[PDB]
RNA sequence: CCGGGCACUCUAACGGGACUGCCCGCGAAAGCGGGAGGAAGGAGGGGACGACGUCUGGUCAGCAUGGCCCUUACGGCCUGGGCGACACACGUGCUACAAUGCCCACUACAAAGCGAUGCCACCCGGCAACGGGGAGCUAAUCGCAAAAAGGUGGGCCCAGUUCGGAUUGGGGUCUGCAACCCGACCCCAUGAAGCCGGAAUCGCUAGUAAUCGCGGAUCAGCCAUGCCGCGGUGAAUACG
């Protein structure tokens, strides 16, 4: 959830970007 | 199909299951089935012993998994610990090591609450 | 505001890490604006007299 | 030729275009079974025709633009009812006892300070 | 509500059956204000209550309800200490509340993983007669006779 | 062709301001763009009534920036002249690029 | 999980006064207030006194630890 | 303690800023600042005056400064005196070359700022508290006025209890916001502690 | 996109509009119930606004201020430590315990704000954080931005799990004179408790609650899950 992370919908909780949420 | 250091997994999909194997998770999982060639997709139990074999090849040839990769987390704390160092204490103590407040949550670390009359 | 700590004004401090905005009115070194260099206390006072052009009282 | 109305809702705006044909609803450049995909609400709002045999009768190209495709949604359902009654001023006669005219004023409340979120005002405790 | 008896909010009929008693229905399913995936469940129940019964879902909806609403309820009043469960009549209003509540709740405890198919088959064992809703309809007008003796304190 | 954007606290001593480079410019080259409005750029500063606890009051202050454009196209000498250094409000700060 | 992107860090005063031992041989015995300091091999064989805010701390160097950072031999605080 | 500063309550309508200057974002908290440290001078300066309002207008470097006073007389001096010893330092203050007008004011009992500093005035004397202010409130009443009302702090006559003094007359309206009050306050350094004073005069509504 | 045109949306300024004014019933009247017209109906919805006074309420560390007390020092500078300590106890919260769900992919509707050495398009290097290069904007004409929930498709198949992310190992990025004490961030690894919570107890009456994401102030960076504000979806119930 939220609170994972390494995941999609957890990288924008905690507003970031990653492999796991990339910026296109 | 027992991969890594006397691994398991089976009736689930092989990523899945890769899992199920100490050092190995979610990530290492695809580079085994993707740099191997295999369906992820594919039950444990269907794979192909030319399939298998492959796996344990990269697998166990890459990565320090299962037993040995434990002997070297011990040893890496008992090193800090070993060593003067602040981490070392705290890893001794019991108490967090990533700098965290102890007044309050710290239960993980800390364990059951040894509550005390006040 | 213990004067001789109103050394904000001495901008160079040796590294730009140690400055630090200060109210300048009070002195109040705690939310305390940029817009207006000035304190959420004074920001409140003068801007109830008018001293803060533009600065109405907001409501919707 | 053609027909107008505006219609809005819950912050949306709604352009209602009518022509006379077969009933071809479109909405930003695109078919209205498919801008409101499967939204199963969505009939509503095209309602006031239906509710005046029209739809097999009339043709309308739609332009809705601001807040999420529910408001849109009934925001339509406005202009389609004010430009059918552009059409035909007979028309609300009958078209207003479902106030299908009426701007629904419904809005997000203002957040207001010391609550959480307008009404919603945090819990206490030791009283 | 202390100054006027409250305005029993009229809500707007079902898109795919014209009725309000499905949307209110629809609506205690609803969660976190999700309406859509509500109405959806809710519908996908109807076409299973098809693929299993030659009735019109509606029908049995319908039916199911009415079974599931209690006619007797205890409800408490204070008179020396100890209060006891009066036995009085439940107005339609809140028959019709109770009983919708009911049969969301009864079918979130089944088994069957699908929420649709919990609810169809909810619904289904509703007009049945039996089922978890149903149950609980019973065992609280077994509430109200196992209490007339107070019955005197109806107001 | 002349770009000249007015800003303004006051919303009054703008559309007034704004009332005038037009009329002083209209009579003198073409007819410029009118007065354009172009949404306005509210600042906001949300402080607690008083000192020190009490956290659950504030009170709320804006400082909205309203805007303007005018723009004058197909300018005349004269018209440059009915403009030019015949300002008056002191409630505002001009732009000119034209 | 540390850092320090490229450019290991040390104050001046302590290493250009560490090294500065080393070639007279050998010293015995240091003393800073910059805890900040990594540590390095120019300091194998050391013995520096790390300030924790109240003494100066002996703190013999080894190889085991050339990355830690001085204050992590020199705890803050007294605890039970 | 509650009450919004009917000022800063009405500075939208019946009542305009004190600073009627357009700058921005990265000039304004400088343009601020400048009032302030002038409206210092003109402050420890021109009491003796009696200083009402004082505005400040700007047009970049062109800054108005309309000190509005009782007796204009002092801010100017003799001939064209004082008038410029000030505007003097005044450029010396703000690097921006400023005029410095000066306005008269219509009876200084309908100038709550004045007759605040007055009560306050005679509180430093040592008058009556109590009567001083139903005397102050009078001379507003007398002079015009739809309303009125004068209040002064605690500590009255020197007593160890803090207390609060009243006095008010002819409708005060803090509610209607369209009323048009003045408020003025005024301190009062004294021998045993500060006391505070208000005036509030209500003069035409619409 | 260009021409082109202000109709439409919008931007923002002034003004129109609702008064129980009209219709029937009751009434002495004020007013009450229903009805037409109407976008809106009786205070249309939400703000600003808090009387004489109370608690010897809070604040002398915002500031101002009477007295009191210290003046190689109760004043000043600095380096380092501390405010971040932890056997315990409580308040407010966050994230959860899952299938009305989680994951991946593709794909659709927002409002209000912010941006000079700042927002940083596009490009290339990197799994990435980030780095290198670099266009545009002083910003309704450029950027932060992707809204999320949703829709379509596929996966998971009831398991402490593809639920959940604590904790810990390792590697690295950026801000900063400097991240041991004591920053955030990315990636790999680890993968805890938790299966909806005793007594007791809090919020909310409508676009409210519940749920979903977005901006901002402070600010180098950040321990924000806090606060202030924005909009999407959108209930239940009130006899009394
Ligand atoms: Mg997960
Ligand atoms: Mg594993
Ligand atoms: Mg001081
Ligand atoms: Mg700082
Ligand atoms: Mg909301
Ligand atoms: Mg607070
Ligand atoms: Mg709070
Ligand atoms: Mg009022
Ligand atoms: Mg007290
Ligand atoms: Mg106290
Ligand atoms: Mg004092
Ligand atoms: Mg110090
Ligand atoms: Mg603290
Ligand atoms: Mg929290
Ligand atoms: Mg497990
Ligand atoms: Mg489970
Ligand atoms: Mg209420
Ligand atoms: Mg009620
Ligand atoms: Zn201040």
């Amino acid at each position: 959830g939220k609170g994972d992370r390494r995941t999609r919908r957890g990288k924008i909780w905690r507003g970031t970007y990653g492999k796991y949420r990339p910026r296109k | 199909a027992r991969i890594a250091g006397v691994e398991i997994p089976r009736n689930k999909r092989v990523d899945v299951a890769l899992t199920y194997i100490y050092g190995i998770g979610k990530a290492r999982a695809k580079e085994a089935l993707e740099k191997t060639g295999i369906n992820p997709a594919t039950r444990v139990k269907d794979l192909t012993e030319a399939e298998v074999v492959r796996l344990r090849e990269y697998v166990e040839n890459t990565w320090k998994l299962e037993g040995e990769l434990r002997a070297e987390v011990a040893a890496n704390i008992k090193r800090l610990m070993d060593i003067g160092c602040y981490r070392g204490l705290r890893h001794r103590r019991g108490l967090p090591v990533r700098g965290q407040r102890t007044r309050t949550n710290a239960r993980t670390r800390k364990g059951p609450r040894k509550t005390v009359a006040g | 505001a213990r004067k001789a700590l109103i050394e904000k004004a001495k901008r160079t401090p040796k590294f730009k890490v140690r400055a630090y905005t200060r109210c300048v009115r009070c002195g109040r070194a705690r939310s305390v604006y940029r817009f207006f260099g000035l304190c959420r206390i004074c920001l409140r006072e003068l801007a109830h007299k008018g001293q803060l052009p533009g600065v109405r009282k907001a409501s919707w | 030729e053609q027909y107008y109305g505006t219609g809005r809702r819950k912050e949306a705006v709604a352009r209602v275009f009518l022509r006379p044909g077969n009933g071809k609803v479109t909405v930003n450049g695109q078919d209205f079974n498919e801008y409101f995909q499967g939204l199963v609400r969505a009939v509503a709002a095209l309602e006031p025709l239906r509710a005046v045999d029209a739809l097999g009768r009339f043709d309308a190209y739609i332009t809705v633009r601001g807040g999420g495709k529910s408001g849109q949604i009934d925001a339509i359902k406005l202009g389609i009812a004010r430009a059918l009654v552009q059409y035909n001023p007979d028309y609300r006669a009958k078209l207003k006892p479902l106030g299908f005219l009426t701007r629904d004023a419904r809005v997000v409340e203002r957040k207001k300070y010391g609550k959480h979120k307008a009404r919603r005002a945090p819990q206490y405790s030791k009283r | 509500a202390r100054r006027r008896r409250a305005e029993v909010r009229q809500l707007q009929p079902d898109l795919v059956y014209g009725d309000v008693l499905v949307t209110a229905f629809i609506n205690k399913i609803m969660r976190d204000g999700k309406k859509n995936l509500a109405a959806r469940i809710f519908y996908d129940a109807c076409k299973i209550i098809q693929e299993k019964t030659g009735q019109e879902p509606l029908k049995v909806f319908k039916q199911a309800v009415e079974n599931v609403k209690p006619r007797m309820e205890v409800r408490s009043r204070r008179v020396g200490g100890a209060n006891y469960q009066v036995p009085m009549e439940v107005s339609p209003r809140r028959q019709q509340s109770l009983a919708l509540r009911w049969l969301v709740q009864a079918a979130n405890q089944r088994p069957e993983r699908r929420a649709a198919v919990r609810i169809a088959h909810e619904l289904m064992d509703a007009a049945e007669g039996k089922g978890g809703a149903v149950k609980k309809k019973e065992d609280v007008e077994r509430m109200a006779e196992a209490n007339r003796a107070y019955a005197h304190y109806r107001w | 062709k002349i770009r000249i954007k007015l800003r303004g606290f006051d919303h009054k001593t703008l559309d007034a301001s704004a009332q005038k480079i037009v009329e002083a410019a209209r009579r003198s080259g073409a007819q410029v763009s009118g007065p354009i409005p172009l949404p306005t750029r509210v600042r906001r500063f949300t402080v607690i009534r008083g000192p020190f606890k009490h956290k659950d009051s504030r009170e709320h202050f804006e400082l909205r920036t309203h805007n303007r454009l005018v723009d004058i196209i197909n300018p005349n000498r004269k018209t440059i002249e009915q403009l030019m250094t015949l300002d008056l409000p002191t409630g505002v700060e001009i732009e000119i690029k034209t | 999980p540390r850092s320090l992107k490229k450019g290991v860090f040390v104050d001046d005063h302590l290493l250009e006064k560490v090294l500065e031992l080393n070639a007279k041989g050998e010293k015995r015995l240091i003393k800073t207030w910059s805890r900040r300091s990594t540590i390095v091999p120019e300091m194998v064989g050391h013995t520096i006194a790390v300030y924790n805010g109240k003494q100066h701390v002996p703190v013999y160097i080894t190889e085991n630890m050339v990355g830690h950072k001085l204050g992590e031999f020199a705890p803050t605080r007294t605890y039970r | 303690g509650n009450k919004i500063h009917p000022i800063g309550f009405r500075l939208g309508i019946t009542r305009d800023w004190e600073s009627r200057w357009y700058a921005g974002k990265k000039q304004y908290r400088h343009l601020l600042l400048e009032d302030q440290r002038i409206r210092g001078l003109l402050e420890k300066e021109l009491y003796s005056a009696g200083l009402a309002r004082v505005d400040i207008e700007r047009a970049a470097d062109n800054v108005a400064v309309t000190v509005h006073v009782a007796k204009p007389g002092v801010v100017i001096g003799r001939g064209g005196e004082r008038i410029r010893v000030l505007r003097e330092e005044l450029a010396k203050l703000t690097g921006k070359n400023v005029a410095l007008n000066v306005q008269e004011v219509q009876n200084p009992n309908l100038s709550a700022p004045l007759v605040a500093q007055r009560v306050a005035e005679q509180i430093e004397r040592r008058f009556a508290v109590r009567r001083a202010i139903k005397q102050a409130v009078q001379r507003v009443m007398e002079s015009g006025a739809k309303g009125a009302k004068v209040i002064v702090s605690g500590r009255i006559g020197g007593a160890e209890q803090a207390r609060t003094e009243w006095a008010a007359q002819g409708r005060v309206p803090l509610h209607t916001l369209r009323a048009n009050i003045d408020y003025g306050f005024a301190l009062a350094r004294t021998t045993y502690g500060v006391l505070g004073v208000k005036a509030y005069i209500f003069l035409g509504e619409v």
